[PDB]
């Protein structure tokens, strides 16, 4: 259940219980609709893709499925109620504040990301120096190269 | 008297044990340090070389000569070059000392700080003499020659301090502890098993109370007391070193009081 | 100078490794890292 | 070359002490130790530097010119 | 009066070496807990002993103190070290001419010395001086 | 660097004062950090030290020889018989404040090597200077007053980084930099040019 | 091959490489006696002025994003927001 | 070669006071005294009597970089104190101890034999 | 094999299972092999993969790969990055190298 | 301008791992069985014990730079040896008719079981801890 | 490729390096020298002459000063020669090749560089003597540590490009790092060992030091904080002044493996309002880690706040450790008496089980596992048997090491050290290993001309039963030199053949980037992935979390 995705949603949050001096000991001004509708609207205005037709549009709910069910997850009714006593005006705040910060998480045309990738991998990679099987260095070597003689080959079955 | 008062143990030529006691450890301190380096003394700070048929080269031995300690008790009547108004040097800021040695028998001649030769004049102060605590009185082995070897040097001797440079150093070795036992817990020993019988046990412990078993940590204590020793490379008595020190830091301390009014 | 008089090269299956027989003969540590490791020893 | 005019260390004019040290072990019999200290030497910091010291100019000397 | 002889790796193949000669042909008839361990002298056959194990170094490693309480590379490095190191190289440098020439103002012979740096002429020409030291967080510099 | 594959250079100098002292009065003429032992497991370097103290107290000569019945205890046995706590450890005081110092200190004698190779012998810094006639490429090592190799690795690096500019000024306005004129049909440096 | 004002698809925010290269093509026209059109609180580095004059929305410049086809689309940096 | 002089240790250069007084920003009745060619030996002296005076509510001081010899005592004090008052006091209360210092010792130095 | 599997109560729970490691590789006719969960069948050899199951299916392999490379040397690496490569390795329907058979017979200009 | 909780302790444990300036003490409440308490002391300015008789108090008074003496001859909640500061952070439901609370003085820390306290305990940073005989 | 990709190029500089610990993690210390070679073309501008026209005068040998006069026409007035050097009015439109000053942005780097963080903008700090000086955190990145390492600097030459340098390849921006989309700089050596230490609960601190603890923090907001104790004395906490560092805003909650919101083994970690609330702080806390103090605080208050975090932390925590002092030496690496003795027989064990499984093997009682020879069975279960004795002496001596003794000291706070160190330093060393095995019969059927043929038993063929400190036997250290040895070897292999691949997937991928439409295509357009990493999301702004509705019983998912 731990993966990387943008917007750690659990500090917005615990950056709302202190900024509106929270109590959890009153009630919340909140609205079951306020809450449900809006986490849903939320999703609505996240974005990585803003082309007007079907295709894109549908490109678009891929890329954000998984956060969103973080999201979802996260601001659910009984949490946002029980788990840290929202209210109508930190809760609210929350939300604008995930929509700005994802589309802070986007990657910025121009990232050269092939270079950046080829060293994220090079680099750790001369990191590495030494149960029966071909890892390290060579092993990488095979790979890349694309070899057919593969000196530790096996299958797996189950 | 006031505040601040010694107890002298040992007292000779070179050393000075001693009792600082009801004083700032800061002030200890700083005490200590000004002796380390700021006193000043005569020095050789400049050599000027006219032959050396030597094994060492000319700098190597520059550099023991500006080591050789010189006499310095006076030295608080004689100036700082870059103050003295004249080009370079003079007998009003300096002491020059000759060394001119030749290699004569074929039986190795040494050269010691006792051939150098003041030609300055001294000015009828206490100044720049090569100083010797030797027994046989060869103050320093300088160089050696061997069958017709030449060694002729004219050196300057100027007034400065253990900050612009170690050879001006009067102090050489500062013992000081304080709360020889850890009472005042300024420490935390280091031990396999009994931290008190794997550290030894200071002399400075018997002149102080044990701890007394079950008594509390004493929590508002500080340190008060001190046992130090000046040894002292020669160019000034052991006393000096200490009263100086007092002084000099002293004086660094008016000078900050005269730095406001002048503001 | 004592440790280049002493040297050995070799030009050119595991030849930098050190080998038991080596023992007596070649010093154990004494060698350069990378490059000739293994190929160059010292007596 | 030659016995170092004070120590590193310290500060302890050790130079005026060579000759000294060196008679103090030929014919008082003497063992480096106790020698070390009849000199005054008593701190580790002056005491390795007689001790160690290797006065390579006696060597340099026998080169005729 | 063959008290000794000369054998080369081939020959080695077909002998019983014992390293120290004591410790190795006295009869099993307490033991120091801080000095290493060692196994044992099994072997009716000895032919032959070693001289000195610590011969199986080299000039360089020769100078290292303690090398056998010393990490394995750790030892390779310092002996690629030792001839960065300054000092006499020789008596006459001062009568030699040649591209560069470092020279120790006052080398030291280490407090802390090898039984084979006897030979190595190591003591007479030291490369290193004996500094005071103190393993500690100063400064952080 | 010591005796024990421990290289490293000088970070910063400090004056007898500023450095810790011993009751003794005594103070290191060098300082080597903690760190750089734990990993390295050179032991000895850390064994020749409660050695060389010893040594330098009793005058005498300490034998770090490799295969000996020497141990760690005998010597620190020795030590102790010389008023000092068996391991190398001795209460020190902060220079700058004369307080003591929470944690005791390995002190001790340690033989240490003055490798060549002295910053100022590698300082090279050029602004522009003489090029190779060849390339009209800045030359090579300093003794020439060269410049610096700004290969391929560290192009792929500015290429990262998204600075287009940077990199052609490096590649270019630095180094290589040259007008050529060419023929518009027939795009080869084919151009007489008469400028004037 | 041009692209309408509307349509638009690119990002309506500015890409941190957009502005590295906006900032300093300003900063160097400012290095270079050109009018400012910004009020200086007392500032004296190029750069350091012109990103004051982005703060401020007021750099007359113009950003083309080229698409991969050959298109593209102008951009102002008055219309590009600047989070970031 | 990049190696400065050692008298610029101790020695103040062209355009160097041996103090500067600046006032604190953060808090009322503080001031950040910055001393020239002056070491631990003084700043810690002076921080340590500063706070023996109960009008004196802080009083810390800085070697900001070892490579050069200057530091930095800031000091605050009660309403109506002026720490330049609080500085002065100091330094003298200090000179005072060690004038003391000097007496006793040579007192004590005398009555020795040897 | 440690494998976790949903419990009827709904935790994950550790469910030990049998599986075959093997030294020697020969896909295309062992998934047929009764018994096995063909499904499941596997194989460092993404070649093999490749040809056996379709080239979607050979990144997926040449990625699981890579990334073992990577965290059997408990370093970690952002998923895009090896993402990436093994894309750019698997857009021309086959298996292209990271050697010079591969990449720069590409279709690319002639100076890169 | 208040007090927010009395009580006496009595000191059920004392345990001092692997610290020595530092114990965790653990004393009962006398009175109401329901009170329990967990804290952290500086055993070396304020010794404890195998079952001491200990009085507690919180309050919130006698934030502006710290100052020290003068007032040597003013205000004085020294009525009692040792005190601390803190900030508490977390109310938690012990659930059942019992409810506790969490406080951190730089560290050392406090753990307070009951229930009355809904009202005299207060629920910010503010929280002195004084302790007498 | 070394002409036209890779050139030599001008208004570069290099030199030893050494670690400053009074410079801000983002800045670079510049010996004077350098300064004074390396140039800047700045125009002459209303905004400016005064300080130009000043520096013209101060000359090419006095540092702020500078070199050339460049004028309209494109001619060079060189201000060191030049009967109107003394002279020369500064007029508008001209340039005046300055020296470097305090504050220029220029890209710094150490090779190899395979990473971006390996060229970096720094402030420049203009210092004397002669070795670049660098923030310790910034140490990493280039791999860089103190031996004697050089590093290269470059300059850039035009106000663009000081601009691309310190608004993309500038320190603070690069603190977290998309590669491993966690930070790429952490907290080490003193400043980490210490901040530990600083920060147990049995650590506290009183008045004098506390007023300058809190003033050496530069951005101090003079007030200070009221002590943890009021009592007898008024002490403040470690933890206490160490939280002035922190900001405010910044959060953080850990939980290590007993934690308890009371955590008795002042574990895992909170901080709330930038206040630490409990809980050692050490590298799971400030190292480089994901959760890190680093990571939050970087994307919570700004990559510059975030730069400056660093000095801070290390300001006061250095300065605190500079005065409490830590050290190491033999003592730290001798076990308890007993221990040894429980240790030594540990092994004790292990040879007699080899022992005792060689008799079974030779007595052809064992059963072979299926795929392996008898004889490959028989081998590893002696290693597997060796391994763990060495393990257990290892484990055996990891306890008795006291809070006290500095390694387990350093191992505690991450800064040096681990169990195997620790093992081998003070217990048995280990198996010697070549080639995935344990030491060969380069002799025939004997490892060395010191054992009989055919000797299988541990000490034989590589096993080093004493610790480092103990000392190894002739035997043992040739073993122990061979695979001393295979390592150094692989070492020298395993970089160039790394080095190699390092490059193919650099220009393999070369021009791969993300275009304006949020594709991921190469020069040719041909696209790679229709959304960059699959979610058009940038590395850097990437954080593990956890999906809540994965896990869990089907009730509690419920409840
Ligand atoms: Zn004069
Ligand atoms: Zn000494
Ligand atoms: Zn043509």
């Amino acid at each position: 259940a731990n993966w990387p995705l943008p917007v750690n949603i659990r500090r917005i949050i615990q950056n709302a219980q202190q900024t509106f001096h929270i109590d959890h000991t009153k009630p919340s001004d909140l609205t079951i609709k306020d809450i449900v509708l809006g986490v849903k609207d939320l999703q609505e205005n996240l974005l990585v893709l803003r082309g007007k037709n079907e295709i894109i549009q549908n490109a678009q709910r891929d890329a954000v499925t998984l956060f969103c069910c973080l999201l979802r997850s996260r601001l659910a009714t009984r949490r946002v109620l029980q788990e840290y006593r929202l209210t109508k005006q930190a809760f609210d705040w929350v939300l604008s504040n995930i929509e700005a910060q994802f589309l802070r998480s986007v990657v910025h045309p121009g990232e050269m990301v092939g270079v950046l990738a080829a060293q994220s991998i090079g680099e750790p990679a001369t990191q590495m120096t030494l149960k029966k099987v071909t890892s390290g260095v060579p092993r990488l070597k095979e790979i890349l190269n694309v070899a057919k003689n593969m000196k530790t080959p096996s299958l797996t079955v189950y | 008297e006031e505040g601040p008062q010694v107890k002298i143990r040992e007292a000779s030529k070179d050393n000075v044990d001693f009792i600082l006691s009801n004083v700032d450890l800061a002030m200890a301190n700083s005490l200590r340090r000004v002796m380390i380096a700021e006193i000043p003394t005569l020095a050789i700070d400049s050599v000027e070389v006219e032959t050396n048929t030597t094994v060492l080269a000319d700098e190597f031995i520059a550099h023991r000569l500006g080591l050789i300690p010189l006499q310095s008790m006076d030295i608080e009547q004689l100036e700082y070059s870059r103050d003295c108004f004249c080009e370079d040097h003079c007998d009003k800021c300096s002491v020059v000392l000759t060394l001119q040695a030749f290699g004569e028998s074929e039986s190795t001649t040494n050269v010691y700080s006792k051939d150098l030769v003041i030609v300055s004049n001294l000015m009828g102060r206490n100044i720049g003499h090569p100083i010797i605590q030797d027994k046989e009185g060869n103050g320093v082995l300088i160089c050696k020659l061997r069958k017709g070897q030449e060694l002729k040097l004219t050196c300057v001797a100027k007034k400065g301090i253990a900050k612009e440079h170690a050879k001006w150093g009067p102090a050489a070795a500062i013992e000081f502890e304080y709360d020889p036992w850890n009472k005042l817990k300024h420490t935390d020993y280091w031990y396999e098993q009994d931290s008190a019988k794997e550290w030894p046990q200071s002399k400075n412990c018997e002149y102080e109370d044990p701890p007394n078993e079950g008594d509390p940590f004493d929590y508002k204590a500080q340190a008060d007391t001190f046992y130090m020793n000046v040894e002292s490379v020669g160019s000034i008595p052991v006393d000096q070193v200490v009263v100086r020190g007092i002084d000099t830091l002293q004086k660094k301390v008016a000078s900050i009081l005269l730095a406001l009014t002048q503001m | 100078t004592l440790s280049h008089l002493r040297r050995t090269n070799t030009p050119i299956a595991k030849p930098r490794q050190l080998h038991n027989t080596h023992w007596g003969l070649v010093c154990p540590a004494e060698t350069p890292e990378g490059q000739a490791c293994g190929l160059v020893k010292n007596l | 070359m030659i016995v170092p005019v004070r120590c590193f260390s310290c500060g302890k004019v050790v130079g005026d002490k060579w000759e000294s040290y060196l008679n103090l072990l030929q014919e008082d019999e003497l063992d480096e130790g106790t020698a070390l200290s009849r000199l005054g030497l008593k701190r580790y910091c002056c005491r390795r530097m007689i001790l160690t010291h290797v006065d390579l100019i006696e060597k340099f000397l026998r080169y005729n010119p | 009066e063959g008290l000794v002889e000369y054998i080369d790796a081939e020959e080695e193949e077909s002998i019983l070496i014992a390293m120290q000669p004591e410790d190795l042909e006295p009869a099993e008839a307490d033991v120091d807990p801080a000095k290493r361990i060692r196994v044992s002298h099994h072997a009716t056959t000895f032919t032959h002993c070693e001289i000195h194990p610590s011969m199986i170094l080299g000039v360089a490693a020769s100078i290292i103190p303690f090398p056998d309480h010393n990490q394995s590379p750790r030892n390779t490095y310092q002996s690629a070290m030792g001839k960065q190191a300054m000092g006499v190289f020789l008596t006459n440098y001062n009568v030699r001419m040649d591209t560069m020439a470092n020279i120790l103002y006052y080398p030291q012979k280490p407090l802390g010395t090898t039984r084979a740096m006897e030979y190595l002429k190591f003591r007479e020409l030291p490369a290193g001086q004996n500094a005071i030291v103190a393993i500690a967080c100063y400064s952080g510099y | 660097a010591s005796r024990h594959g421990q290289k490293g250079t000088i970070g910063i100098t400090y004056r007898r004062e500023d450095m810790p002292f011993t009751a003794e009065g005594i103070v290191p003429d060098l300082i080597i950090n903690p760190h750089a032992i734990p990993s390295r497991m050179t032991v000895a370097h850390l064994i020749e030290c409660l050695l060389s103290k010893v040594a330098a107290l009793s005058g005498n000569e300490g034998d770090a020889s490799p295969f000996t019945d020497i141990t760690v205890e005998g010597i620190s046995k020795l030590l102790r018989e010389h008023g000092y706590q068996s391991r190398g450890f001795e209460v020190m005081y902060n220079g700058h404040t004369g307080k003591k110092l929470m944690a005791q200190i390995f002190f001790g004698p340690t033989y240490y090597q003055r490798l060549r190779h002295m910053v100022d012998d590698k300082i090279h810094a050029r602004a522009r200077g003489p090029m190779q006639v060849l390339t009209r490429q800045p030359v090579e090592g300093r003794s020439r007053d060269g410049g610096l190799r700004f290969g391929e690795m560290e192009r792929d690096c500015m290429i990262a980084h998204g600075a287009a500019s940077f990199l052609k000024e490096r590649l270019m306005e630095a180094s290589d930099a040259f007008r050529v004129h060419i023929c518009g049909i027939c795009g080869l440096m084919t151009v007489i040019a008469k400028l004037n | 091959k041009a692209i309408p004002k509307d349509q638009r698809a690119t990002t309506p925010y500015m890409t941190k490489y957009e502005r590295a290269r906006i900032l300093g093509t300003r900063a160097l026209q400012i290095s270079m006696n050109a009018p400012v059109f910004v009020d200086l609180e007392g500032e004296t580095d190029p750069l350091r002025i012109a990103m004051k004059e982005l703060a401020e929305k007021k750099i007359p410049l113009v950003i083309r994003r080229y698409l991969p086809d050959g298109s593209f689309e102008d951009w102002s940096v008055e219309e590009l927001i600047v989070d970031l | 070669m990049n190696a400065p002089d050692r008298f610029e240790l101790f020695l103040l250069g062209e355009g160097e006071s041996k103090l500067k007084i600046d006032p604190d920003t953060k808090a009322p009745n503080a001031v950040v005294i910055t001393f020239e060619k002056e070491d631990h030996t003084l700043g810690n002296l002076i921080r340590a009597e500063l706070l023996n005076d109960r009008k004196v509510l802080f009083a810390a001081y800085k070697v900001e970089h070892p490579f050069f010899a200057r530091f930095k005592l800031r000091i605050q004090t009660t309403e109506g104190y002026d720490p330049k008052d609080a500085l002065k006091n100091a330094c003298n209360s200090i000179i005072n101890k060690l004038g003391a210092l000097k007496t006793n010792f040579e007192t004590e130095w005398n009555l020795q034999t040897l | 094999y440690d494998r976790k599997v949903p419990s009827p109560t709904g935790e994950y729970v550790k469910e030990p299972e049998w599986v075959l490691e093997t030294d020697g590789v020969n896909l295309s006719e062992v998934m047929t092999v009764p018994g096995i969960d063909p499904t499941r069948i596997y194989t460092n050899s993404f070649i093999d993969i490749m040809e056996v199951l379709g080239i979607e299916a050979g990144r997926a392999a040449l990625y699981k790969e890579v990334y073992n490379v990577i965290a059997s040397d408990g370093s970690y690496v952002n998923y895009r990055h090896m993402a990436l490569l093994v894309d750019v390795m698997t857009t021309q329907g086959g298996l292209t190298s990271v050697t010079r058979h591969g990449f720069n017979r590409s279709n690319t200009g002639a100076l890169m | 301008s208040n007090t927010l909780f009395d009580d006496i302790f009595q000191v059920s444990e004392v345990d001092p791992g692997r610290y020595n300036k530092v114990c965790r003490i653990e004393a009962a409440s006398t009175t109401q069985d329901q009170c329990k308490l967990t804290l952290d002391i500086n055993v070396e300015l304020f010794p404890v014990a195998a079952q001491d008789s200990l009085t507690v108090t919180i309050a919130s008074s006698l934030t502006r730079s710290w100052r020290p003496p003068q007032a040597g001859d003013r205000s004085l909640a020294d009525d009692y040896d040792y005190v601390m500061y803190g900030t508490a952070y977390k109310f938690e439901e012990v659930s059942k008719d019992l409810i506790a609370v969490y406080y951190s003085f730089g560290g050392l820390l406090m753990r307070l079981e009951g229930n009355y306290r809904n009202l005299n305990n207060l629920k910010q940073e503010n929280a002195y801890l004084l302790i007498r005989r | 490729r070394g002409n036209l990709m890779g050139k030599r190029v001008d208004f570069s500089a290099r030199t030893v390096i050494s670690g400053d610990p009074n410079l801000e993690l983002d800045q670079v210390g510049v010996p004077k020298s350098i300064a004074k070679t390396l140039t800047y073309p700045e125009v002459v501008t209303p905004y400016n002459i005064d300080r130009l026209t000043q520096l013209v005068r101060n000359g090419p040998n006095e540092h702020p000063g500078a070199k050339y006069v460049i004028r309209d026409s494109g001619d060079r007035i060189d201000l060191r020669y030049s009967k109107r050097a003394g002279d020369i009015q500064l007029q508008y439109g001209w340039k005046v090749e300055r020296h470097i000053m305090d504050n220029d942005p220029v890209l710094f780097n150490r090779q190899p560089s395979l990473h971006k963080m390996s060229m970096m903008a720094h402030r420049v700090k203009v210092i004397p003597y002669s070795t670049f000086r660098l923030n310790l955190s910034v140490t990493s990145p280039y791999n860089a540590d103190f031996d004697g390492d050089e590093m290269n600097l470059h300059v850039p030459q035009s106000e663009e490009t000081r601009a691309e340098l310190s608004q993309l390849c500038a320190v603070p921006l690069q603190i977290v790092s998309p590669q491993s989309n966690k930070p790429c700089m952490g907290i080490v050596q003193d400043t980490l060992c210490g901040i530990r230490k600083l920060t147990l609960r049995d650590t506290f601190i009183e008045l004098d030091q506390v007023l300058n603890m809190l003033y050496w923090v530069p951005d101090w907001d003079g007030v200070i904080p009221t002590p943890a104790i009021i009592k007898p004395k008024p002490l403040w906490s470690g933890k206490q002044i160490l939280s002035v560092a922190i900001p405010n805003g910044i959060h953080l909650q850990r939980f290590d493996e007993g934690t308890t919101l009371l955590s008795p083994k002042d574990n895992g970690m909170l901080i709330i309002d930038g206040q630490i609330i409990f809980g050692v702080v050490e590298k799971k806390t400030v190292g480089s880690s994901n959760g890190g103090l680093i990571h939050v605080v970087t994307r919570e208050k700004g990559p510059q706040v975030c730069a400056k975090l660093f000095g801070n932390i290390q300001k006061v925590v250095n300065f605190w450790l500079l005065h409490n002092g830590f050290s190491t030496g033999i003592g730290d690496t001798i076990a308890d008496g007993p221990t040894m003795r429980e240790i030594t027989e540990t092994i004790a064990e292990a040879k007699k089980k080899v022992l005792d499984v060689t008799k079974e093997a030779q007595a052809n009682l064992l059963t072979a596992k299926h795929g392996m020879t008898l004889r490959e069975s028989f081998e590893d279960n002696v290693v597997r048997f060796l391994n763990e004795a060495r393990d257990k002496a290892g484990r055996l001596a990891e306890v008795n090491l006291k809070d006290l003794n500095n390694v387990k000291q350093m191992v505690m706070a991450g800064s040096k050290g681990s169990f195997i160190n620790i093992a081998q330093m003070s217990a048995c060393v280990g198996q010697q290993s070549v080639e995935g095995k344990r030491i060969a019969f380069g002799f025939v059927d004997r490892t060395l001309p010191h054992f009989s043929k055919d000797d299988y038993s541990p000490e034989s063929k590589g096993f080093v039963e004493n610790s480092y400190l103990r000392g190894l036997t002739p035997q043992e250290f040739f073993f122990h030199a061979m695979g001393g040895r295979e390592g150094l070897i692989d070492t020298a292999v395993k970089t160039a053949e790394t080095g190699y691949i390092q490059r193919r997937l650099v220009k393999a991928l070369e021009d791969i980037m993300v275009h304006y439409d949020n594709t991921t295509r190469n020069s040719l357009g041909n696209v790679i992935q229709f959304i960059y990493g699959e979610d058009g999301m940038d590395a850097a702004h990437i954080e593990k979390q956890s999906l809540d509705t994965i896990g869990g019983s089907d009730a509690a998912f419920e409840k």
